[PDB]
């Protein structure tokens, strides 16, 4: 069902951008392992950081996992998730730390978690 | 996976580790040669700063623009950077410190200008959009003063012409063979001498031809040595940082060898058994 | 005799014990014997004559500089290249042009070039991560 004629152009483009930059991060992992992250071009450091922030924002707390951790479960609507990933990809949240995105609901919870570190 | 496909990558990573070891050795020798050339440069600046202190802060203290703190409305920086990568985080720490201070200066609404030594900063600041106005690149292992004459001349002319004020040099201070720190230091207006030449009371030079036109040349030549000194210290810091970075890269390669060999062993065991089981089970 | 230093911004050029020297200061020729009064001057590009004690004579070419003499000591802060109002302005003009354009040169480190290209080709396309199960 991940076709523009089924899910709309905005959803399709967001999903494909996420895939594209996670794949670009996969391609950089092997050189980061050898030489360290300081050899990367200035724009490659940015795709690395945004890829790690996407990887964190993909996490979510569950109502059934509410007994393995203590976090309350979150329900995220499709509109909010594409609204958040489209925001991350184009750099409007570049200033937050990675941990602001770990185990949150919509992006407006990540901006709040950033305040409490 | 595939046993042959994994053995090929084990060989590739071993070759990489060997290359990085050779680079560590080369850098560890160039570091010694560079840090001796660094010591060959002290006497000029020292024995010239004593003279400048005598003519400037001694008796009959003369008056010169480079000695006094006119009000600041725009600032200038001389930026030294490496021409070669693989130096670790050396250049980016320095450029980030420069951007922090240059942003603090533009909070007060002052304008700022840049002069670049080395190709890396030239590449960086055009991407950030900095106002570079003069540059020299391609120095490599052989930094001449007769090439630093140019941009230092540009900054000195822009200073005495009234445009710039309070110009700086930013560079990496070589402190230990594994410790180098980015520093921003003030060259003009001339920093204040710790020592006092009141003891020089008892003598005065027979200035031929005349003291003011001579102090001008002394001050111009002095900023040049201090810049040149900054360039050579930055070069020795680059060599030390590349040494450390290639050391780390050789150890990372040496661990990837362990992981890839574990994977290769599992792959070759599985291949032996998957073949021999097919043979034995095929024989009715 | 007195101690004499000939020092450039890059490296030292002479550090012997001398009995007298002769130079062409900007205002004329000039001869320094021991005990000369403290003096400061510019010197023009040309030769300078040293006589080391025991009378050994030698000639050093200087591209200019500043001569400063003290009680019992003397130094020549020699220039490393010819200096002048026009030459330095030509060098500054080229340094400005190279920045108003975006023209950059190539460093001479052929060894770094060799090693860097070898390491770039060796590290390329080896899909180690996702071959070994290393998360990071």
């Amino acid at each position: 069902q991940l076709d523009p004629l089924v899910v709309g152009q905005e959803h399709y483009d967001t999903a494909r951008g996420v895939q594209s930059i996670l794949q670009r991060y996969q391609e950089l992992k092997d050189i980061i392992a050898i030489l360290g992250m300081d050899e990367l071009s200035e724009e490659d450091k940015l795709v690395v950081a945004r890829a790690r922030k996407i990887q964190r924002f993909l996490s979510q707390p569950f109502f059934v996992a509410e007994v393995f951790t203590g976090s309350p479960g979150k329900y995220v609507s499709l509109k909010d998730t594409i609204r958040g990933f489209k925001g991350i990809m184009e750099g409007e949240y570049d200033h937050l730390p990675e941990q602001a995105f770990y185990m949150v609901g919509s992006i407006e919870e990540a901006v709040e978690k950033a305040k409490k570190l | 996976a595939g046993a042959k496909d994994i053995r090929s990558k084990i060989a590739s990573v071993q070759n990489t580790q060997k290359i990085t070891k050779a680079m560590e050795m080369v850098a560890a020798s160039k570091m010694r040669k560079s840090q001796d050339r660094m010591a060959a440069s002290r006497p000029y600046a020292e024995t010239m700063r004593k003279v400048i202190g005598h003519l400037a802060h001694g008796n009959l203290e003369y008056k010169h623009p480079y000695l006094e703190d006119r009000d600041v409305k725009r600032v200038g920086y001389l930026v030294v950077s490496t021409d070669r990568g693989l130096a670790g985080g050396l250049n980016i720490n320095l450029f980030k410190k420069l951007l922090a201070e240059m942003k603090t200066w533009t909070d007060k609404g002052v304008q700022a200008d840049l002069a670049m030594i080395g190709s890396k900063g030239v590449s960086f600041f055009n991407s950030v959009g900095g106002n570079v106005v003069a540059q020299v690149t391609g120095m490599g292992d052989n930094p001449s003063l007769s090439e630093l004459i140019g941009p230092v001349k540009v900054m000195l002319q822009a200073y005495d012409e009234g445009r710039l004020d309070k110009l700086y040099i930013v560079s990496n201070k070589f402190i230990n063979t594994m410790s180098q720190v980015p520093t921003i230091s003030q060259l003009l207006p001339l920093p204040a001498s710790d020592d006092d030449d009141l003891k020089h009371k008892s003598w005065d030079y027979l200035y031929e031809p005349d003291p003011k036109a001579l102090l001008d040349t002394l001050l111009r030549r002095y900023v040049e040595s201090q810049v040149y000194q900054g360039v050579v210290e930055n070069l020795a810091s680059e060599q030390a940082a590349r040494m450390v970075a290639m050391k780390a890269a050789t150890d990372n390669g040496g661990s990837l060898i362990k992981e890839l060999q574990l994977v290769y062993n599992k792959a070759r065991q599985a291949s032996i058994t998957q073949e021999l089981t097919e043979i034995v089970s095929g024989a009715a | 005799t007195y101690h004499l230093d000939v020092v450039s911004a890059e490296q030292q050029m002479f550090s012997g014990l001398v009995e007298k020297i002769q130079v062409t200061g900007s205002e004329g020729e000039l001869g320094i014997y021991p005990g000369h009064a403290p003096l400061l001057t510019a010197i023009k590009p040309g030769m300078i004559r040293i006589v080391k004690q025991h009378g050994h004579e030698e000639f050093i070419y200087l591209s200019g500089g500043i001569l400063e003499v003290q009680p019992g000591n003397v130094t020549v802060l020699a220039d490393t290249a010819i200096r002048g109002q026009d030459l330095d302005e030509a060098r500054a003009m080229e340094a400005k042009r190279k920045a108003e354009e975006h023209i950059s040169s190539s460093h001479g480190d052929v060894d770094y070039a060799q090693a860097s290209a070898e390491l770039a080709k060796a590290i390329a396309q080896l899909r180690v991560i996702e071959l070994t199960k290393k998360a990071m």
